[PDB]
């Protein structure tokens, strides 16, 4: 882990960008901004809320490294991914319609660009009347 | 095959009336049978009984038969259960293997019983398990245990103490009353084990009156006992009553909410974002319009906000409370207040 | 014609003292006619009770026959029950059903009966019917079957498992003590239908005693049974208690809101205001001060402010909760920093 | 339908007025400032939540046609109104004062017009010491 | 004269320990007082009953006698008892008559007994009679009044319909079992006198078991019966001990809000205020610094506020609920705008 | 020494499976052996049984012995347990009394017993002391004695009541039926001793059917009892639900909040500040960067601080409530207005 | 009641300074503020809330009069203001301090005037150990 | 008691600073931005609101001698230090890290200069494993 540690501390050093060590809600959005982004003062809260575990409002380096360690195929991702299709399934079959899926990623939420979206819709099996099955999209991208 | 699934929720996840009406229609012959089989004990009606339990057996089992594989098949509409594992993982369940040992002990019993008392010895106790059938989801009872998980803690402390207070009261009066005789010559309380009995049937507010203390010191126990005592053998009923309802209750104002939409189309979308992260010829590296150090910052961000939006939607599959009101309260007015101040120095 | 609006409510939606103490002597006479029918069963008081159940007969029956027929005249104070039709439909409801039915029944059973005991055993279900006519707008019922429907999952739940634990624990008991003999010689559990019995008059905690296990399997079984199977018979009794307490006080406290008098108000009056938007000339267009394509918008924006009030007033007619607060904390806050932001460009 | 869908989707443009297919809060009140009626935000934004089943924040076509297709002559619609009109009955009977009614029409709520009032009461059979039968006016505002 | 309200708050508002010991001693003096009056029942020691409740009884008389003059005399620290009439208005209490009935009765029954089993006969009551001392300020009584006035509907409600469901099933049970005999040959169902006695003691769950039904229609109605009514006699106990808590949860918990003391300091201010603007010649006119018409408007004005301090006590009194906090933030929010709006004129 | 504190927590303080599963296995052993004191009551079983509690008893007196001294060695980890004094108080709490009693009796018992059936007369109850051994916290009986002493009023108040209807009931019918006969010839009602005990097991609901009113006065009387008087045993039972309920969940959604952690700093930090005021060379004084009265001032403001920590903690220990919200809203929207006139001063 | 009715219009009259026949928020403070009272608007709302019956937000004639005509030597405002004067009482027994009751009077709420204090306690028997009976007041400004 | 109000009333004389005898919050602010601390006005709110008895929002002298009247060697007190102590104890033993004890001190709360946090740790032994049993500080800080 010598190596991820060292790519971590690169990583953190590009939010830092000082000898201070802790990470700010402004020292964020200015990262964000340059990506011109353009967060909300209670999304950069809310993103730095869910880092620290000491409360005091900033990210030590060992809670960076805490929400790098940690995993996306988790047992419990998956099981909030699959329940979260859910809210789009008619029937609850397990399988949803393309074009319906494509509404649901173009207006809702985070709007998604379209070629993202056909990059999505390509990825699984799509044919078979329309359908596709979502566990499949799940276990892909829980591979990681 | 738009049959196939119909047909499912028309055995499975039944709705309207025509559904209903079949259900009911279903409980009424099991209980029917059932009935026939308590007129099968009684001798002066063993004899009817035995026999139209002959008939209606075999037409039960064809029904029930066809009727699984029927299921067995139509389950294919689901997504878990295409494929023969996925039927073989639909036959794990319990109330289909309930389902399976019915109907092939009901065949095994009725092919050997026709060329056999012991028949209907198991007859009884499969006419009696085939209530299970009735609740096709298991809903009755995985609300009672649920409601049961949560208060544990309870449920075993008014079971310990009760169980204690029946211990030590029933041996005092044990004490009292070894030598007392019945009016009727015999002895109630010979041993240890009917003052347990007698406690147990007392405790609890049944009172057959099989058993009852004679002497002045079991009689003060025994009110002491009746009346300190009883109301931790009935706190259950109080607590399992308040955890059905507000159970039930809360899981159908769930159904009103529409702000768990949005947030798992959030959920969704970057969870499949950060996916796309890691694959460097992406198409999503578009979005931002070169990519010296980008790769990192991009992905902690993304990473970021996909936790952030998992949690989102986890509070919000669940009602409302003070909390919020005190924190968004908080958040809103000094969220206010900076820009009051940001103004303040505007005037400058 | 006040005197019909009086005496209706005067006998249908009675106040005060006046009113009550009519129903409640009404309530006594009646009583008192079905203890004298009590009294004639015990053979010491056949005697007078059969005489004396002859004249007060046919007082009530005059009686109530000349309030039904008042009452009926009455009814044509409400504007549903105004015409012939109208008290056609005021004789369909089930309260005055039942009084019809009594008064006739008693008219043919004293017409018979004079010139006949089954008259008599028609009298004493007919005393025993009257008292359905104390409730004089159903309230009672009403309540029972809106709180029942409320929490009907609840009760189909604890109804099912209680069932179950019925039938399968008294099976085993069965098994278990088919051949045990009672101290007096005779078998207790000789079937099935005895252990059901027993399980019923167990379970719910009464215990006559007359049938009681022996055996030590019975024993244990019957205290595993009535330790952990008694608290869902008792369930309806908390739910039930909680529902009534909750759906009147509700229904009480809604008697205080004032904001439905406005809303109801808007209601009326956009429905009516749409209604007066199809008819081309209607007066309602000079409010706007030509109709190249209005017509249209007009009555786009006038039938949206029209659901609009009614689902305002649909939600204001309910108690208050924390969602309200919240909704309504977030706009506030919203359209605050929205003007805020408006401002801190008039700066500029 | 045709006809129908016809006038719908030229109703829709007179809200359009480009070629979103979507109606924003502004995008409303400007029309019906044309009309001289100054509403409020929230009140634009009650009228606009109350048409939308995506919950994005606008009025997409088939969710105007959705609107526009249900009816007021309504099983529950009729009970509302009836049931209205009871909060300013006294003794229930199902008849109101004429004097009552005016005053309620002319002052509460949205306040009438007072010709419109005029025109209201005359609809019914007003005689009769002055009562009138409030059923009658939801029969005849429910015929549609 | 602290002596006399010290002995009062002694008596009468006990608090700390040793007030608290002296009222402990004194239930448990009439406690024992009365278990030798159940003792005096028995013929085996009716003997020393008797003799020993010939001292105790004179020895209480005195006690109570001379408590009851101290606790008159020492009532004039109150500002309502002084007087005379202020002490017959104190005897003109419940409590305090039956203290009153109970010492004056000892005496009557001890001089006529001296020189009599009707005495004795007297002093059994009066010894049960004299538990009532213990509560001095009726606050059982009170509690339970209130909380049964409050949900007098609920129990209005379950009263009648478990009432009927009585009636009717026990009339069904009459017309099953009037022939039926017992095994010990006699006929337990012989009048609906006994089966109500039976319903009685079976929908309440006690079941004594000396009546039994035998027949199976009497059965089944009986299960049906104790399954679906018995319910309905369990209610009042939910009810009662929800309101129980609630009541005093709420008592003491208003032993802390502190707004009730500015609220009431207004209330008193106004009041009188208002009394002095009758008089002309009042001082309180110089609060204005000539009086054309101004005590009219100054009379509505201070009427007014009367009336809103009024009612902003008496909603002091009682605990918080959601419709303060809609209120109230609608009001600031609206008092913001509008001053969001003043502002953004200023800027002009 | 982590060894220490790591078979403490195994012994004291258990988590995870391998303590429960010995905790269990423990508790098997000890209920085990009470069944076999059980045993030793019936006359069939009293052979084997006196023998094999012979070894069972040596074994578990080494075993509870040998576990006895390791926790109290064990106990060291703690810091107000070190010390040989710390140990003298490890064993004056109840629970290890008892152990101690347990284990010193049963060597006492053995050593006597082996060269004496008063033995086992005392062994039978050292084997139902033993399962107070259980809980290792007394968290079970500290969770009742808490809610019972939060609704110390209602059931002293329930109790008062029914304790008084039971009174006065029995002595009434006491007066009703001390003629009555039974069928069998003797009379049930005797003395108002056993008409109490009549009550007793009758408002209770348990009714063993010994003794039964005959007279119609008897009947009535009991009646109204039994109807109106038997919910005042059964309160406690929803009272007692409500409670625990309560209590749990309360002392389990305490395990979320974190402002609890901020504010137990500023405590801690503030009153260490706080003494390090009172030492005048303390280099705390070098925080404010000579002393003429800068000391006092000091003290008044750090010790102010103190008290409002220590109130801002004590009420973070506590969960929400409407009062925070309404209070807080206040103060926002107060210091807002301020600032906001502040900037419509400073337009000018 | 035709002389009460006719002061009542004369005093209904200064407040209405119009031919509107309803009483405004702002149509009241500037009565007051002529006074040199300088009420709060939230209290001239509160004020105008306990007048009307109608909910709209002025006071009617009749509902002036309504105010008007009720009265407050009453069954109920008695106990309230009985009730009221027991925050005070130490230990219950109906007495009060003289100099506990001038230091509510001057500080508490609504602060009085001191010669009006002086006034006040001057019109009960305030001898006796310096105890005064609260319900002689009580009776006192409940004659009317 | 005599040269203890003595020195209450001068130290309430620096409040004070005229003949009021009652302190505002800003009569307090200003004592305290003498000194260099800049308080907010609702911390000023909190520290007035938990001296006075009278709920008139200023510190009569009467209540001031009632704040320094009352000690802080305490029953009570004694038990919330204890158990505010055990917020931050690993495995409830009744000993906590020095490392940790000096990470709390430093960051949470009202930050500490660093060199009281070296005079806090000295003041118990410190040495054993670096344990400290904090029953020592309470004894210590509670001994007054
Ligand atoms: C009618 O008014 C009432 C009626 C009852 C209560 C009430 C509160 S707590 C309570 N019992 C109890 O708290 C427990 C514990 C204390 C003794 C009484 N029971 S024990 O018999 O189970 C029992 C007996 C012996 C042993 C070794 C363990 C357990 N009883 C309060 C008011
Ligand atoms: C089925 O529907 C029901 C059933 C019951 C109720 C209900 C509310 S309060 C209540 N009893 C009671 O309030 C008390 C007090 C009034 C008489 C009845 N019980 S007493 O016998 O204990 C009793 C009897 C005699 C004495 C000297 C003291 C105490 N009973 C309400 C509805
Ligand atoms: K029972
Ligand atoms: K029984
Ligand atoms: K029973
Ligand atoms: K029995």
């Amino acid at each position: 882990t010598e190596e991820q540690i060292a790519e971590f501390k690169e990583a953190f050093s590009l939010f830092d960008k000082d000898g201070d060590g802790t990470i700010t809600t402004k020292e964020l959005g200015t990262v964000m901004r340059s990506l011109g982004q353009n967060p909300t003062e209670a999304e950069l809260q809310d993103m730095i809320n869910e880092v620290d575990a000491d409360g005091n409002g900033t990210i030590d380096f060992p809670e960076f490294l805490t929400m790098m360690a940690r995993k996306m195929k988790d047992t419990d991702s998956e099981e909030e991914i699959r329940e979260a299709f859910r809210v789009f399934d008619k029937d609850g079959n397990g399988y949803i319609s393309a074009a319906e899926l494509r509404h649901v990623m173009t207006n809702l939420g985070e709007k998604l660009t379209d070629e993202e979206v056909d990059e999505m819709i390509r990825e699984a099996d799509i044919d078979g009347d329309g359908q596709v099955n979502y566990e499949e999209f799940v276990q892909m991208m829980t591979a990681k | 095959t738009h049959v196939q699934g119909r047909v499912y929720n028309f055995l499975e996840r039944p709705t309207g009336w025509k559904c209903f009406v079949y259900h009911f229609a279903v409980f009424l012959i099991v209980l029917v049978c059932l009935i026939f089989s308590v007129l099968s004990t009684i001798e002066q009606y063993a004899a009817l009984a035995t026999g139209t339990l002959f008939w209606m057996e075999i037409v039960l089992v064809v029904f029930f038969g066809t009727e699984y594989v029927v299921r067995l098949w139509s389950a294919g509409c689901r997504s878990k259960y295409v494929g023969l594992w996925g039927r073989l993982r639909f036959a794990r369940k319990p109330i289909s293997i309930i389902d399976l040992i019915v109907v092939v002990a009901s065949m095994v019993v009725l092919c050997v019983g026709s060329k056999a008392t012991s028949a209907i010895r198991g007859i009884r106790f499969l006419q009696i398990l085939r209530m299970l059938h009735v609740d096709r989801q298991g809903g009755t009872w995985r609300l009672l245990g649920s409601v049961v998980f949560i208060h544990r803690q309870e449920l075993i402390t008014t079971l310990y103490i009760g169980f204690l207070g029946l211990i030590f009261s029933s041996y005092f009066v044990y004490l009292a009353e070894k030598d007392a005789v019945n009016e009727s010559g015999r002895v109630e309380f010979g041993s240890y084990a009917d003052a347990l009995w007698w406690g147990v049937v007392t405790v609890t507010t049944i009172g057959y009156g099989d058993k009852v203390p004679q002497t002045w010191v079991g009689k003060t126990i025994a009110s002491c006992f009746s009346v300190f005592a009883i109301s931790f053998f009935a706190l259950p009923a109080g607590i399992l009553g308040s955890g059905f309802a507000l159970k039930v209750q809360q899981k159908q104002r769930q159904k009103h909410f529409n702000r768990q939409i949005p947030a798992a189309a959030s959920l969704i979308q970057t969870a499949w974002r950060c996916y796309a992260a890691e694959n460097p010829d992406s198409s999503t590296w578009k979005i931002y319009i070169l990519r010296e150090h980008h790769r990192a910052t991009i992905k902690v961000i993304r990473r970021m906000q996909y936790f952030v939006a998992k949690k989102k939607f986890q509070q919000a599959r669940k009602p409302y409370d003070v909390r919020d009101v005190i924190e968004q309260y908080s958040q809103g007015h000094l969220n206010l207040m900076v820009r009051i101040k940001e103004l303040q120095r505007r005037l400058d």
